């Protein structure tokens, strides 16, 4: 099965400045194709998790246009322009490359 | 828009059975895999069980192979699960989600690569006596 | 009294085979994955 | 090494024929199609 | 829709006029080689057992089918054989059927023992033993589910994009015939010198009504050396012998 | 080569067994496209009625035998029957019969081929090589020289096999001049 | 369904002799009185 | 060497209009393999010069969502969507296909 250890567990970050969330993989997310299937999602409280970015750096669509990913391999990272208050909640990596289909533990960003 | 509504809901006691089902509406369901997931209070999200579109290759989760049946009826446009010999840890919200791949008639389950687009609305079921 | 020929490889369902056989109304021709009996008939 | 050649009568009398083994020394298998004596 | 190539699946075509030029205001296509006969006499042939044979694979594929040719495809899915009359057509089907997602109704065997013959159809469904370890299900470790599907997107590379292979094989002027080019018969001459074409067999001669029968399965008469003695008419089913004019 | 062709002919007898001594010939009844690996079969036999063992069998015979690649001199008659033929490896006298291309063979020494022994196993002998040859390290390098300084290395000791790279990597060009690609298998390499 | 046939008398198989038979026609080619192979 | 001229010297232009920033080359900028090298640079006062557009229109990572580049051959342009208090300092053309590498003289963006 694919582990993924995500980092920092909570990212207390002040309002308005860059932030990020690593996702570091035990095994590559990259398939002998090219094509990656890591997705992030942000699960806000009282909320159903709602795709954020697909593809480890592909933006979804109806999303907040302040957040894209990047990395390779077994460590990508979720960039995040500018912190604000839409923001708080847990951030989770899905890793779409092999079954059965894992999460990683979720990062919770509080302001 | 995609529309799924979950019903089932409520507690069982242990040793029981329910049943869970999805409603589905502006979507074609018979052209995408589901897949039910489920997340413990206080706990992050794991998949419990998977169909293609034609409703005939089935997967589980291994924690929860045996114990649960998930079926599709495409008449109707409706998931169902039915969750038996009902255990402490299976207390969870549940939900049905839509894969983003394509997968109909000649698509099995497990070949599929890519995450779910569609998530629903949830619903929760307990186990306690 | 010869109807016809079963044709393949286990003749099991595991793999498709051919059925070439008079019905007693017509003479049909098949390639499916047919579990065969181990004592085919037809019977009148 | 072969070697094979058939003594044949006319087909309109007999049907027998003789086969000569150019290289078979039958008195010293043997590289012999059939005998029979 | 294309069947998977690991399932492809082929159907006869006949009593039907050919025309190929109807296709280039059709669709673009990146390969249409012919081994059987050239392409600029196509329109000028009729033919016997014509089957057209219909399945997706991918570009980097496309050089595969082909007589002569190795690769997952060529071994472990769909081959051709050596004495290969026929045409293959291949074009790109990235905008017809490609999937955000990745169209995963599309499957090819990766996995199999054996190699497979001209026109073989693997459709086995059992799991394979890559090692020595016998399996029951297991489907991991030393045995895997033989068929994979591809990742058809329509953002990946040109090489991984989907194709549409249509094979048309066939049986050439040694049979009573079903399929034939844009002719048109006209009234037949007897006892001239005329120069001929029947059912796309060409040459010049006398044309005479023939003593001859021909068995109903049986459609050309040739001499001892090998050429054609005796016809029978295309349009009529009547028996012509053919002599030199001189 | 996928096609399954059946031919097939219909006579009148009046026997009690063994068929009839004589000669016909066979039409080409159908040419199924079929595409399946044929290796056994089983014949159908009806049932005549009276449990598993109350059944009758009836009253026939059937005959099997087996095809070889064998050449066969036809005749043909002034109608196109084909009325008589030679097997042209029966025996020395129908070889002869071949040969000449006739069935009438005049009084005389006519030579015939040779006397050919067959093979009967297939020896093959390799060195012991056990190591697999380096594919990872030729194909998954992490980096390729500059082509104005260019590498080459020698290698040796160990298997060629080709079928490992079908699910590693896909490959624009695979061009061989000196040994056709299906043949590669089969060779062994010496620098 | 499928019956198991039990109760069957056990019996050898027999030969016998193919004659000259056992040809066809290789092709749809009309030929008259000439030979072929 | 490679020459290139900017215009205007400045652009006294009105905040929260279109505005665009012209940058004329002596000779072409556009390197065979169709791989362009121009490079918009943003010096703003008290800061070290930050690239802002690379390859005559590609966006850079982390820089404001409202600026584009465009052009071919001698003659490109930087059209910025809305003047923004953010914009004003001086704006330089990097040419980065042949060297010495060169600068143009720059273009002092004030409201
Ligand atoms: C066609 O089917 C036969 C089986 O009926 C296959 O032969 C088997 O091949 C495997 C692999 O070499 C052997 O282990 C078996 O012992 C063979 N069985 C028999 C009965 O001979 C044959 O390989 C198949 N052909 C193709 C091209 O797939
Ligand atoms: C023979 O097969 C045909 C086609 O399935 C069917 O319609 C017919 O009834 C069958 N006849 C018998 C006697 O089984
Ligand atoms: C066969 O071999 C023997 C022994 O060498 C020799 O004497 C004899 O002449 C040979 N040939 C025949 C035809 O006898
Ligand atoms: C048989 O039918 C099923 C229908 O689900 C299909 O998936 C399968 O590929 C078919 N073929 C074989 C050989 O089982
Ligand atoms: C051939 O056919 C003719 C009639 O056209 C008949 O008289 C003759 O006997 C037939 N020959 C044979 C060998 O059957
Ligand atoms: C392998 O080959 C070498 C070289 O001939 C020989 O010395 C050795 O004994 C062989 N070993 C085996 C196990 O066949
Ligand atoms: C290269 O690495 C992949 C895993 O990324 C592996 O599957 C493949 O077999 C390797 N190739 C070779 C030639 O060893
Ligand atoms: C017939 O016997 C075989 C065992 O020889 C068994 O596998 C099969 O199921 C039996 N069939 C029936 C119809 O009883
Ligand atoms: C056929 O072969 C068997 C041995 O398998 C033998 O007993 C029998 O006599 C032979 N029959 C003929 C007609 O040659």
């Amino acid at each position: 099965d694919i582990v993924m250890t995500q980092s920092p567990l909570s990212l207390p970050v002040t309002l308005g400045q860059p932030a990020s969330i690593s996702c570091r993989s035990s095994q590559s997310l990259v398939y002998s194709d090219g094509n990656t299937f890591l997705n992030w999602f942000q699960q806000r409280p009282g909320q159903s998790p709602r795709r954020l970015i697909y593809q480890v750096s592909n933006r979804d669509s109806g999303v907040p246009d302040r957040f894209s990913g990047s990395g390779s391999g077994t460590d990508f990272t979720l960039k995040i322009s500018r912190v604000e208050a839409e923001d708080v909640g847990v951030y989770y990596c899905m890793q779409g490359t092999h079954w059965p289909r894992t999460f990683g533990q979720g990062t919770k960003l509080e302001i | 828009q995609v529309q799924l509504l979950e019903s089932g809901g409520g507690l069982v006691q242990p040793g029981g059975s329910l049943r869970l089902s999805c409603a589905a509406s502006g979507f074609t369901f018979s052209s995408y895999a589901m897949s039910w997931v489920r997340q413990a209070p206080g706990k992050g999200l794991e998949w419990a069980s998977a169909i293609s579109g034609s409703g005939g290759s089935t997967y589980y989760a291994d924690s929860v192979e045996g114990r649960f049946t998930i079926s599709r009826d495409n008449s109707k446009n409706t998931l169902y699960l039915q969750m038996n010999s009902l255990r402490a840890e299976d207390t969870a919200v549940y939900y049905c989600a839509k894969d983003t791949g394509y997968c109909g008639d000649d698509c099995y389950i497990k070949l599929i690569r890519g995450g779910p687009d569609y998530w629903g609305q949830g619903t929760l079921v307990t186990v306690s006596s | 009294i010869i109807r016809g020929w079963i044709f393949g490889t286990t003749l099991d369902s595991k793999t498709q085979s051919l059925l070439i056989v008079n019905n007693a109304t017509n003479v049909v021709i098949k390639v499916c994955e047919f579990q065969f009996c181990n004592d085919p008939f037809l019977g009148v | 090494f072969g070697g094979v050649s058939v003594i044949t009568p006319g087909t309109n009398t007999s049907n027998q024929v003789a086969v000569l083994y150019q290289d078979v020394n039958c008195t010293e298998t043997w590289r012999v199609y059939s005998t029979g004596s | 829709r294309f069947a998977s190539v690991y399932a492809w699946n082929r159907k006869r075509i006949s009593n039907c006029v050919a025309d190929y030029s109807v296709l280039y205001n059709s669709a673009s296509f990146s390969t249409f080689k012919c081994y059987g006969v050239s392409p600029t006499k196509l329109n000028d042939l009729c033919f016997t057992n014509v089957y057209a044979d219909s399945f997706v694979i991918r570009g980097d594929e496309v050089r595969q089918i082909a007589p002569g040719q190795t690769g997952k495809i060529a071994d472990y899915n769909y081959k051709l054989p050596d004495d290969f009359t026929g045409c293959v057509i291949a074009w790109n089907s990235n905008n017809l059927d490609s999937k955000v997602g990745g169209n995963y109704n599309y499957l090819y065997r990766l996995f199999r023992k054996s190699n497979l013959k001209p026109f073989e159809r693997d459709i086995s469904t059992e799991i394979y033993q890559a090692g020595s370890t016998p399996c029951n299900g297991v489907e991991g470790f030393n045995c895997y589910f033989p068929l994979q599907s591809y990742g058809f997107q329509p953002t990946n590379g040109v090489g991984y994009q989907p194709y549409r292979v249509v094979v048309l094989s066939f049986e050439l002027l040694h049979a009573p015939a079903t399929v034939c080019g844009p002719k048109k018969s006209t009234n037949l001459v007897k006892n001239k010198c005329v120069n001929f074409n029947f059912n796309g067999l060409t040459g010049t001669g006398v044309l005479t009504e023939s003593n001859k029968k021909f068995l109903p399965f049986q459609q050309f008469g040739r001499d001892i050396a090998d050429t054609t003695d005796a016809v029978r008419d295309p349009q009529t089913l009547e028996i012509l012998d053919i002599t030199p004019c001189s | 080569d996928g096609y399954f062709k059946i031919y097939s002919k219909h006579t009148p007898i009046n026997l009690v067994r063994d068929l009839p001594q004589g000669f016909s010939a066979l039409e080409p009844l159908v040419d199924l496209p079929i595409g399946i690996n044929i290796t056994r079969f089983q014949t159908l036999l009806a049932l005549h009625r009276s449990s598993s063992s109350g059944w009758t069998a009836g009253a026939a015979a059937y005959y099997v035998g087996y095809l070889q690649p064998r050449t066969f001199l036809l005749k043909y008659n002034e109608n196109g029957t084909i009325t008589d033929a030679v097997d042209c490896a029966l025996d020395p006298l129908s070889e002869t019969k071949c040969t000449l291309k006739s069935f009438t063979v005049e009084k005389g020494i006519y030579q015939t081929s040779n006397f050919r022994v067959q093979p009967t196993e297939s020896i093959v002998r390799f060195p012991n090589i056990t190591n697999l040859c380096p594919f990872g390290e030729v194909f998954n390098a992490t980096r390729f020289a500059s082509v104005y300084a260019w590498n080459r290395k020698r290698i040796s000791n160990c298997v060629a096999d080709y079928s490992v790279l079908y699910n590693s990597a896909s490959f624009s060009t695979f061009k061989c001049y000196g040994v056709s690609p299906t043949k590669l298998n089969d060779l062994c390499f010496t620098n | 369904q499928c019956v198991n046939l039990t109760t069957r008398t056990q019996l050898p198989p027999a030969y016998t002799n193919s004659f000259t038979r056992g040809v066809y026609y290789p092709d749809k080619v009309f030929r008259s009185s000439v030979l072929h192979s």
